[PDB]
């Protein structure tokens, strides 16, 4: 399936402030109205996260691999859904299993395969004229699936697939642990209006989904959708639009916090 | 199921390409035979391939001409024939033969070739006219002698098959010029001679050329 | 899915299913009044339902029914050297019934082969679908079949008149494998009824403790499961039913 | 190369009737000599995929045997289907190869005889040739001979013939044979007839046919 | 109540053969399954247990399968010591219920065909009664047939028979069996014959008994 991307220009790694972005809710406990200590990974208060975007302009699309370290916090901000997963494993090449996760424009998908991945890969909206409309076209993200162990998808849906016009819209956290063969993800939607940074505030990551994985993961990859259209170039590496989104990675750290449970149980404040 | 197909009829020193599809059953897995069969004599084997194509045989009269090759992932059999001889003018047959071990052994019905300088042509209609010459109480051969077509099959029947009794039909013979000829027959009363009008229902099909014509009993 | 499958396999091509992240009820097998041979290694049925692992695996095929002898730790024959091979440590069942009104035919059936001859025999959980001819004498038999050259698969021709031995028998052999991961399949867990407003013993879920349960006024994030004091003690529970 | 020898290349019978029909291999085979029927053009039907072993659902009446070079068919009691021909073909090695097949080809044997006796048409005429047809049409046998009388001179290898099988409800064939002569013959020739000796009759049976002559 | 059927009800074999036989049970009983060995006027011997436990002191050539409704006793390498009567026996509920026993009987299986046959003797007459004495002799398998020919009717009803065991190192059976008849019979009718249809020969064979009649 894979193509190597070029115009991709080259600048300089990006970064930015965590203003206490990140805690999560760290059992599934109910406290109310008290003060609770506990040592945990969790991302340290001000820290430096590293910035990667996605914008034309200027030809700017940005999927590194990265590593995984004892846990990631993960934030996108966008308008048009141009963050789709990731990728997590080891040697990525299918000598090791690994882990897939994909919205796939009508499905969630997660699997664990020897999958033998793209050195570049993508999804990819066309702008089919004749549809009149944007649609998934493009699922370029591995070669083979050399064997599987585990396999899942949701029950469909359908996106809109946005050309959105103004600022990003979407904040989605997320943070990863990969502990005792458990792939455990906490997360939380916010509707924002900040024109490009990561936005000041809190607000705690609640679980969202663990998964019985037996794997080693030490790197990982995100997974973005290209925009195609009778417009560009049309050429496989190179008729490509990047959108306009951006995502901030951060590693966790073994920390002791001190959270503050509401009357409800929420966590509502925490001091690193 | 098996199905040859690319039979034709053609000059000697030309070529031609037999086809043999392969159904409801697993090709891939074995060997694949063509063998043939001239008309009136016995088998002749042609032809195998391995399961995989890996390997081809042949009897001596095709060898080196013919070609035996296969699509197992189109499920087809093929026979290149070439340097065509009157060797070559017989139904061929695909099939996989057996030996020694159980299995369903499978042929298919089998397409035709025939090798001759011919051309496709009609019945040259020559009806059996039974008169003071022939004609024996309740025997009085109608009939006719058909000549000279390329393809095969020439129909023929009697009074537009209104005379059916007593109907025989007798094998086709070749002639020197490539063209097939037969007799055909109904043999019918002295008496009834001076009742029926008596058409000969020549048609050679693969020319589309009916020809039914009248046959003069009690003529001379 | 495996049990009441359409068609089997032939057991020289015999299929294996992998169950992963399910509840397996193996008493509800084995009560199943259905089965000519149910045989279990390392193992009881009762004792199964108890049991939790990374995988099971189910592996089916159709044989005759005096091969079925064959289908165990320590078998030899045609079915245990070319065709299928347990390990002499097995641990797993064996499950088989006779299936002759599903797999005989009137005309009798040749749909079933198995492997006739073969080099060697299989490893343990082995697999062969080769179809080249085994030279059994000298000459290399060149993909053709003769003199010492034969197909080195046989069918069975299965009539509904054959004697019992002689019959087709469905077979599944489950394999129970337990890695360092997650143990994905378990048997299914009892649950009795709740006891409000008496001093019971209790286990809600794992949690375990002994005390007097009543309906709570105060409520709990969607996630939470149990409740805890500024001493941690736990002073309040969600009831999974 | 091996070669195979079919002991009847032909046979008569009647239903009921036992049958056996052998081959004999050029040489040794073991036991690899397969048996077939087959209806004339039709698909070879396998009868027996060695010496001896019977193909699934071919009915239970036939059977193989044999070893080294000589082999049997046989069929415990005839049914109607089995006037055809019969090939037997080793598979022991290349080239594969098939007997002379036998034809069970008289679809009860009885004796009931016939003759018939036609010229060289009036409507034949007209073709630049005389066409003569002696025409010894439902006969028992297929065994007849036919003779030629045009100028008296008795014609040979200037003839041809073909013969309609055995009739399934007559027991009977039909054949056809014709001494055939150019315009430049045919009006040098006058006196003509064609002669029918089929001996389930006690005589030659013939007509003075005389083209240009009757 | 629980049916055992065993599946040979006889078998032949020689040194050195692997054997099999089989019980099935009309439903379900887990592995309880036992099964024995009989020799002639000797107690039943246990040989496996549950199903497939081999008893104490038993040879490890037996061995036994199956839990379900089928089941299976093998010997590895059949010996001389093993030509005996073979009993599956459900241990699983009341009443206990035991297979009607395989026979291993054919020691060193052979193919010796025989017959002879004998008068209703003079030295028996003098009884008031005629009693014939058919008596194929020494003749492999066990399976025979016998038939009369008294004033040469076919006689039936009125017949008996006994065989002596399968001889030890002929593996040969022998055969008496007796037609019997009255005073008034016996002297009513004056031809007779025992006929042996020898399944092991090609033919019957009848010889003249002639009561009163020699
Ligand atoms: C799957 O895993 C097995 C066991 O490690 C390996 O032999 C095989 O090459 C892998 N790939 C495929 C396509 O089976
Ligand atoms: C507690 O939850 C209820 C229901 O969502 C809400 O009305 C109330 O304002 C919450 N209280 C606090 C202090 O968050
Ligand atoms: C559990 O099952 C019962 C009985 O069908 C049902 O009433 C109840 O709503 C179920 N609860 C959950 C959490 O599935």
């Amino acid at each position: 399936q894979c193509v190597n991307l070029t115009t991709r220009t080259q600048l300089p790694p990006a970064y930015t402030n965590s203003f206490t972005r990140g805690v999560y809710y760290p059992d599934k406990v109910f406290r109310s109205s008290v003060l609770h200590s506990t040592q945990d990974l969790f991302l340290p208060f001000f820290s430096n996260v590293t910035w990667f975007h996605a914008i034309h302009v200027t030809k700017r699309f940005d999927n590194p691999v990265l590593p995984f370290n004892d846990g990631v916090y993960f934030a996108s901000t966008e308008k048009s859904n141009i963050i789709r997963g990731w990728i997590f494993g080891t040697t990525l090449d299918s000598k090791t299993q690994s882990l897939l996760i994909v919205n796939n424009a009508t499905n969630v998908v997660i699997k664990v395969c020897e999958f033998q991945f793209c050195n570049d890969p993508f999804l990819g909206v066309y702008y089919h004229k004749n549809n009149k409309s944007w649609m998934e076209s493009e699922f370029r993200v591995y070669s083979s699936a050399n064997n599987c162990t585990f396999e899942y998808v949701s029950q469909p849906f359908l996106m809109d697939l946005e050309g959105k016009q103004g600022n990003f819209k979407n904040l989605r956290e997320f943070v990863f642990k990969n502990i005792d063969g458990y792939f455990k993800i906490y997360s939380k939607h916010t509707p924002i209006n900040l024109v490009r940074d990561l936005p000041q505030g809190f607000s705690a990551l609640e679980p969202l989904v663990d998964l019985p994985i037996g794997i080693n993961i030490t790197r990982f990859q995100t997974l973005l959708a290209l925009h195609r259209s009778y417009l560009t170039p049309g050429d496989s590496s190179s008729g490509w639009t990047a959108g306009a989104a951006a995502y901030y990675v951060g590693y966790l750290q073994p920390r002791t916090f001190l959270l503050k449970y509401n009357e409800n149980g929420t966590i509502t404040d925490a001091v690193d | 199921q098996l199905q040859e197909s690319g039979g034709g009829l053609v000059q000697p020193g030309g070529s031609l390409r037999l086809s043999c599809a392969a159904s409801g059953f697993t090709f891939s897995s074995y060997e694949m035979n063509w063998v043939r069969q001239a008309p009136g004599k016995g088998l002749e084997w042609v032809a195998v391939i391995s399961y995989d194509g890996s390997n081809k045989y042949y009897a001596d009269s095709v060898k080196g001409r013919f070609t035996i090759s296969r699509d197992n992932a189109k499920n087809s059999l093929y026979l290149q024939m070439n340097s065509l001889r009157a060797e070559d003018t017989a139904v061929y047959y695909c099939a996989r033969l057996i030996t020694m071990v159980r299995g369903e052994d499978y042929w298919g019905q089998g397409t035709l070739v025939t090798v001759s300088s011919a051309s496709t042509k009609g019945p040259s209609v020559f009806p059996l006219a039974p008169s003071s010459k022939s004609t024996s109480g309740g025997t009085a051969a109608l009939g006719c002698l058909v000549k000279d077509y390329f393809p095969e099959p020439v129909t023929v029947s009697w009074n537009s098959g209104a005379l059916t009794s007593g109907v025989h039909t007798f094998p086709a013979v070749l002639q020197s010029s490539g063209l097939y000829s037969l007799s055909s027959v109904v043999t019918v009363p002295s008496s009834s001679l001076g009742t029926q009008t008596y058409i000969c229902n020549v048609n050679h099909k693969p020319s589309n050329t009916k020809v039914d014509k009248k046959v003069e009993p009690k003529s001379c | 899915e495996v049990f009441n499958a359409t068609r089997f396999a032939s057991v020289y091509a015999w299929n294996r299913k992998r169950i992963s992240n399910c509840v397996a009820d193996y008493s509800v097998l084995y009560n199943s009044a259905s089965f000519s041979t149910f045989k279990c290694y390392g193992v009881s049925p009762t004792k199964l339902n108890d049991l939790c692992f990374t995988n099971v695996y189910a592996d089916s095929f159709v044989i005759r029914g005096d091969e079925v002898r064959q289908i165990a730790p320590g078998q030899t024959g045609k079915i245990a050297d070319y065709n299928y091979k347990l390990p002499d440590d097995f641990t797993g069942c064996v499950i088989a019934w006779n299936s002759n009104n599903l797999d005989s035919k009137v005309g009798g059936n040749y749909n079933y082969l198995y492997r006739l001859f073969r080099k060697s025999n299989l490893k343990p959980f082995e697999r062969d679908i080769s179809t080249e001819i085994y030279q059994a004498g000298s000459t290399p038999c060149n993909g053709v079949e003769g003199f010492n050259c034969y197909f080195p698969l046989q069918s069975y021709g299965f009539q509904p008149t054959n004697g019992v031995g002689y019959q087709p028998y469905r077979v599944v052999v489950l394999s129970f494998e337990l890695l360092h991961a997650p143990a994905t399949v378990c048997g299914p867990k009892k649950s009795t009824n709740l006891v409000k407003n008496k001093c019971v013993n209790f286990n809600f879920n794992g949690l375990t403790g002994t005390g007097v349960l009543t309906e709570s006024n105060k409520k709990f994030l969607p996630f939470q499961q149990f409740g805890r004091d500024i001493a941690d003690t736990t002073d309040a529970v969600r009831d999974p039913q | 190369d091996i070669q195979l020898t079919q002991s009847p290349s032909s046979l008569s019978a009647s239903v009921g009737h036992r049958v056996t029909i052998t081959c004999r291999a050029s040489q040794s085979i073991s036991s690899y000599l397969n048996w077939y029927q087959q209806k004339p053009g039709k698909a070879p039907k396998l009868l027996i995929y060695a010496a001896s072993s019977l193909q699934s659902g071919v009915p239970s009446r036939f059977s193989g045997s044999g070893s080294g070079t000589d082999f049997t068919l046989t069929i415990s009691s005839l049914q109607p289907e089995d006037f055809a021909t019969y090939y037997c073909q080793q598979s022991y090695n290349l080239p594969r190869t098939f007997g002379g097949g036998t034809k069970l080809e008289v679809l009860g044997t009885v004796a009931a005889p016939s003759v018939f006796i036609f010229p060289p048409s009036d409507e034949q005429l007209k073709s630049g040739t005389a066409s003569v047809v002696c025409l010894l049409n439902n006969f028992y046998p297929r065994e007849a001979k036919v003779q030629w009388k045009v100028d008296n001179a008795l014609q040979s290898g200037n003839s041809q013939e073909s013969v309609t099988e055995q009739d399934s409800k007559d027991s009977t064939y039909s054949l056809s044979s014709t001494l055939t002569l150019s315009k430049a013959d045919y009006e040098k020739h006058k006196v003509y007839a064609c002669e029918v000796t089929h001996q389930g009759l006690s005589s030659p049976v013939t007509k003075s046919f005389n083209r240009g002559e009757c």
